[PDB]
């Protein structure tokens, strides 16, 4: 497979596009502390009700510190919403939306 | 006693222990029921190395798995006892193909009614069922109701607000309930059966000004249920929007989930006539619903639990499991994805995944032009199902569904309703996505084979001495050469009887209609069809010319009235030449009558030209001249009268023969209007812009026709013609986007093909041609992009939210 290069090496072989300016972010990121980057995982489904009360305890954690990230991820509904010609009085869109 | 009957629910008990299912089975005395462990049905074709990797505590070997149709060429044509976590099965040392696959994953939930009957004379129980639902509201009026059947109390938390009362005291609507009690005792007798109906209901409205409160009393009704009766409790709740509640508010409470009418009538003062209305419909559906569900059951072996609200589709899906399970062949049902579920991937794209489910579209032959007799003809409807049965006379799947239509056909002729429901129902799931067990394959094969049928019919019509000027699919359209009098209309159904015998079909419609005398045929919407379907007289009993006319429409409103005028003019004096050229036999009927109406569109012409000169220029008249703007068309203005004659030009062309007389009339106009003998100014180049959803589906009908939004008229798009069922505008913005997108991806995933040469793109790396032509393409962006403003456009006509947020996506 074609061997890869640093994003360093890569940068420094097409010069410096948008050195010091760098470095006083690196140091200042250096000072920065305790910064979260939380992910929660792949397919949250905010159908489920069990689900539900999982993502709610996992907020109430999230609470005491509130991280500089928060992910959330594909598929937030559980099954596939998608047009439906045989509708139940109630478009599957919809209950996406809610 | 204990079981020996139909379960009514079948659920999981929890989310833990998996495999092991509670039973909701009422009894012939006392509901009450139970299920053991059911193993998790998944198989991976391989058992020789397969207990070293993985515990599966099950053998299955020599094709364990199912190989289905899909696009993968591998899944093209076991369980495991644990739900064990995967470990790598993928290593096949069977030399089977790699990958453990999943093409039969289901719920042993649903497993298990897939394998077993619904009785384990459906239930014949002589028992009283509760009725305590969601009462439909009109608003916000929050009506709920708290009834018990043994009860006697209707008990309702209706009109929940407490500041307005919006429920009645019922009084006088319980006397009138009363009288039509007696005048629906018809099918109450019927309804009086296996719930206590025939019992008068009294009026007792609660008031809550907190919802919690409401809550409460709701859990104390549940406090009542199995209580009150102790044993032997059944619920019917039929409301959609409490049904997931209070499955939740409920423990272990038995209902089925078929839903009643969604609302009742808008009326909230005056609730009393619609409150009656609900509350009747409610008691008679209990037994109708009641009985509906056991004969259901009765031909489908499946649990009240199915869910039939939206389309018994589901019960379609159960019965297809159970064929295809009597088979060597496994079922691809997966309740997880509604897309099916063949071998192992279920989610590989490429060229023909969306070669499948796009240009699912009717082809419509149109062949404008006025002819002696022209019959609308049968207009057959439901063509997908005869389509394949008439194909009886992959290939595994499709024999497997070919007997299974044969045998819907055979229960669809002289027995239950049920069997004609699930018939007619069955076309709508091979097309329905949310339906489980559908194959985009199967859907694309059955367009096709549709598509065959319409070209043998059209072939059969080339023998008989007549053409097929128009074929919708849904109605055909033939004249016939000869001028031959009424005797011949009565030979005409001789004729078409002798050409619906001769081939091997019997479920296409007979009974040809809406034959015309004399038609004009531009279009759907533009035409001049006389004397419909009658005794066939021959215009005696003249049918008035039925005439949509959405480019009249689109005329300015005062130029209108001046345009149907003339075509009814028009069409007068090609009648009168018609009986003309029919006395001299005893379109040269066409040929006269030109000369004949020569004169007056002359005269009138110039005679509204010469208006038109002063009409110009007046603030009053321009109001009423502007050309209201309509999705269909985008030409210039070109002075709308020059556009009224241009259009009258249009209508006239279509006879042949007369051409040189409409060309003769048109070099008199240019007189008339300063302007080259041809021009292409002249010409009139209409645009339609049909925007139209490939083969919509009414869920009430269950007729299957394309929708064109454009060019219909607006309730035309509402409600479909064949049953007053309207579509909801939340399906039709789904369906327009789906068609839109689906272009734009189709437009992501093009083959270039090239100048010169014109071979496909079969490189990667192409960079021009290995031809000298480059490569030209197929269809780019731009009139995809006015199709999106011609769709911002119809946004503005039709509120269609969906349709404005897809469009606000698109811009970004
Ligand atoms: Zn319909
Ligand atoms: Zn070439």
């Amino acid at each position: 497979l074609p061997p890869g290069e640093r994003r360093e090496i890569t940068l420094e072989t097409i010069g410096n596009l948008d050195k010091d300016l760098k470095i006083r972010l690196h140091l200042l990121e250096k000072e920065l502390t305790d910064h979260k980057f939380v992910i929660l995982g792949a397919n949250l489904f905010l159908d489920d009700l069990k689900i539900m009360t999982a993502l709610s305890k996992i907020l109430q954690k999230l609470n005491d510190d509130p991280p500089t990230l928060l992910i959330w991820q594909g598929s937030f509904t559980s099954v596939p919403v998608f047009a439906s010609m045989s509708s139940r009085n109630i478009s599957s869109s919809t209950q996406f939306k809610n | 006693s204990y079981a020996n009957s139909t379960w009514e629910v079948l659920q999981y008990k929890d989310s833990g222990e998996p495999g092991v299912l509670e039973v909701f089975v009422t009894i012939n005395g006392k509901v009450q029921n139970i299920t053991f462990h059911i193993p998790k049905t998944i198989y991976m074709k391989f058992k020789s190395q397969t207990m070293p990797l993985q515990k599966i505590k099950n053998c299955l070997i020599e094709k364990s798995s199912a190989s289905l149709p899909n696009n993968p060429k591998t899944s093209n044509p076991e369980s495991v006892f644990l739900e064990e976590k995967e470990n790598c099965t993928s290593i096949f040392n069977d030399e089977n193909v790699l990958g453990v696959f999943e093409g039969t994953i289901t719920p042993h939930q649903r497993a298990i009614m897939d394998l077993g009957a619904s009785v384990t004379y459906l239930s014949g129980f002589s028992m009283d069922i509760g009725y305590l639902l969601h009462f439909p509201t009109s608003i916000g009026y929050e009506f709920f109701s708290l009834f018990k059947s043994w009860g006697d109390t209707i008990t309702i938390l209706v009109l929940k607000p407490s500041n307005q009362a919006q429920e009645i005291n019922a009084s006088s609507l319980g006397q009138i309930y009363k009288q039509m009690f007696e005048k629906k005792k018809g099918k109450i007798e019927t309804y009086s059966y296996l719930v206590d109906i025939k019992e008068d209901i009294n009026f007792e409205f609660v008031y809550f000004t907190d919802i919690s409160k409401l809550y409460r009393r709701l859990s104390q009704e549940t406090t009542k249920l199995k209580e009150e009766r102790g044993l032997q409790f059944l619920l019917l709740l039929q409301s959609p929007f409490i049904t997931k509640l209070l499955g939740t508010i409920r423990l272990l409470n038995q209902m089925p989930i078929v839903k009643l009418s969604l609302n009742e009538v808008l009326l909230q003062l005056n609730w009393q006539p619609t409150l009656l209305k609900k509350l009747v419909n409610h008691v008679l559906s209990s037994g109708s619903w009641i009985s509906h569900l056991i004969k259901l059951s009765q031909y489908s072996n499946i649990p009240i639990c199915n869910l039939r609200l939206d389309s018994m589709d589901y019960i379609i899906d159960v019965l297809y499991a159970r064929k295809l399970k009597k088979e060597n062949i496994v079922l691809w049902w997966n309740e997880k994805a509604p897309l099916p579920d063949h071998g192992g991937i279920q989610n590989d794209f490429d060229l023909n995944t969306s070669w499948i489910m796009n240009d699912s579209e009717f082809p419509k032959i149109n062949n404008s032009g006025v002819y002696d007799n022209v019959v609308l003809d049968v207009g057959v409807d439901n063509l997908t199902v005869n389509t394949i049965l008439t194909s009886a006379l992959s290939n595994d799947a499709l024999n497997v569904l070919r007997g299974m239509l044969k045998e819907w056909w055979d229960e669809a002729l002289k027995e239950n309703s049920t069997a004609d429901l699930l018939v007619n129902s069955l076309a709508s799931w091979v097309q329905n996505p949310n339906a489980k067990l559908f194959d985009g394959l199967l859907r694309y094969h059955v367009h096709n084979l549709t598509k065959k049928a319409l070209l043998q019919l059209v072939n059969e019509f080339s023998a008989l001495g007549s053409t097929i000027v128009y074929a919708d699919r849904n109605q055909i359209l033939i004249k016939t050469n000869k001028y031959s009098p009424e005797n011949c209309y009565a030979y005409s159904q001789y004729m078409m009887k002798a050409v619906r015998t001769n081939p091997m079909f019997s479920y296409l419609d007979l009974n040809i209609k809406r034959y015309w005398d004399l038609l004009i045929w531009m279009d759907k919407f533009n035409f001049s069809g006389l004397a419909c379907i009658e005794i066939e007289e021959k215009e005696n009993q003249d049918y008035t010319a039925v005439s949509q006319w959405q480019l009249k429409k689109f005329l300015s409103p005062i130029y209108q009235p001046e345009f149907e005028d003339w075509m009814m003019i028009i069409l007068d004096s090609m009648l009168k030449t018609k009986q003309s050229y029919l006395k001299l036999n005893s379109e040269n009927s066409l040929n006269g009558f030109s000369h004949l109406f020569s004169k007056p569109l002359m005269k009138r012409v110039k005679k509204l030209f010469k208006n038109q000169q002063e009409f110009i220029l007046d603030p009053q008249y321009e109001a009423d001249y502007v050309i209201p703007v309509l999705p269909g068309s985008h030409l210039n203005v070109k002075n709308p009268l020059l556009e009224l004659v241009k259009s009258l030009c249009h209508v006239m062309l279509l006879s042949k023969s007369t051409i040189l007389e409409i060309r003769t009339l048109r070099k008199e106009l240019l007189k008339i209007f300063e302007l080259r003998e041809f021009a292409k100014v002249a010409e009139f180049k209409d645009p339609s812009l049909s925007l139209v959803v490939p083969d919509f589906l009414c869920e009430y009908c269950f007729f299957i026709s394309d929708i064109d939004f454009c060019k219909a008229a607006p309730e035309s798009i509402f409600s479909c013609v064949r049953c007053h069922k309207a579509f909801n505008q939340v399906l039709l913005q789904e369906h327009l986007i789906q068609k839109l997108r689906s272009d734009i991806e189709s437009y992501l995933i093009q083959d270039l093909r090239c100048s010169r040469c014109h071979k496909v793109k079969r490189d990667y790396m192409s960079a021009h041609c290995p031809c000298a032509g480059a490569w030209e393409g197929t269809l780019p962006r731009e009139s995809i992009v006015q199709k999106l403003n011609v769709f911002k456009q119809v946004a503005k006509y039709y509120g269609f939210d969906i349709l404005l947020s897809c469009i606000a996506d698109l811009t970004i």
